[PDB]
């Protein structure tokens, strides 16, 4: 099982070797408008 | 009027850090501010609470013209004398008692909720509602602290991929959804600071 708490959240990114958070589809790989990643 | 259903319009929204330099001197930094393309809501359901009263349940109950997705690029370029706050303003042709429920979510799970009741002020034939300098919760303050203390900007966005906010504005008596706004975040890289795109959420 994975954890979903504040330290776990930042730990997953700071020290990816010890990551234990849910895995997800990156927003860039979803069916979203082009403007979603191009700021004005 | 972008963020507007038939019954309510959000004119203003901002999250800020105000620092008191001395009793007469205040420096305010805006993290995000507001003051339409369509998005398939099914693409974001995983990022928000599910089950009864959740985004899907709310959207299915309608009306569909009350549902919005805001993409924020947040400005995090800022330094016991600090106030983290949020302000927002709404207008309506109707005199309602409204409830504003703000949920902070991590990987689609609710972590904290703030609930606020707002009464109308007559203003020019219509009615205004203002949430003025609502204190930002400690979780949000702490989250911002941790964000800024990450080595690299790419890390901030990686954290933010799974951090969302759901705001539901309801008529307290009738429970009609007046406005439902889903908020998604990246870090601003721009020379013009905070930016945003507003989308209509569709089935
Ligand atoms: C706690 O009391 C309420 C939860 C926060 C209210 C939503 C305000 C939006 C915060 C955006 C800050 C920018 C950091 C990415």
């Amino acid at each position: 099982d994975s954890e979903t708490d504040l330290e776990a959240l930042f730990n997953a990114v700071m020290n990816p070797k010890t990551a234990n958070v849910p895995q997800t589809v990156p927003m860039r790989l979803r069916k979203l408008p082009d403007s979603f990643f191009k700021p004005p | 009027r972008s963020v507007a259903s038939s019954k309510l319009w959000m004119l203003e929204f901002s999250a800020f850090l105000e620092q008191q330099q001395d009793p007469d001197t205040y420096n305010k930094h805006l993290f995000v501010h507001i003051g339409l393309e369509a998005v398939d809501i099914r693409q974001i359901y995983d990022k928000f609470p599910e089950k009864k009263g959740g985004l899907k349940d709310l959207f299915e109950r309608g009306p569909s013209n009350a549902f919005f997705l805001v993409k924020f690029w947040a400005d995090l370029n800022t330094n016991g004398s600090s106030f983290y706050g949020v302000s927002s303003q709404y207008e309506s042709p109707e005199n309602m008692i409204i409830t504003c429920s703000t949920k902070v979510c991590s990987f689609g799970k609710q972590v904290v909720e703030k609930v606020e009741t707002e009464y109308a002020r007559y203003e020019n034939g219509h009615y205004s509602y203002r949430i003025h300098r609502s204190p930002l919760c400690e979780y949000m303050i702490n989250f911002i602290h941790k964000l800024k203390h990450l080595p690299e900007k790419y890390m901030m966005n990686s954290v933010l991929e799974n951090f969302t906010i759901l705001q539901v504005v309801t008529n307290r008596d009738t429970q009609e959804t007046l406005l439902c706004i889903a908020y998604v975040f990246e870090v601003s890289a721009s020379e013009h600071g905070a930016q945003h795109h507003i989308y209509r959420l569709v089935k």
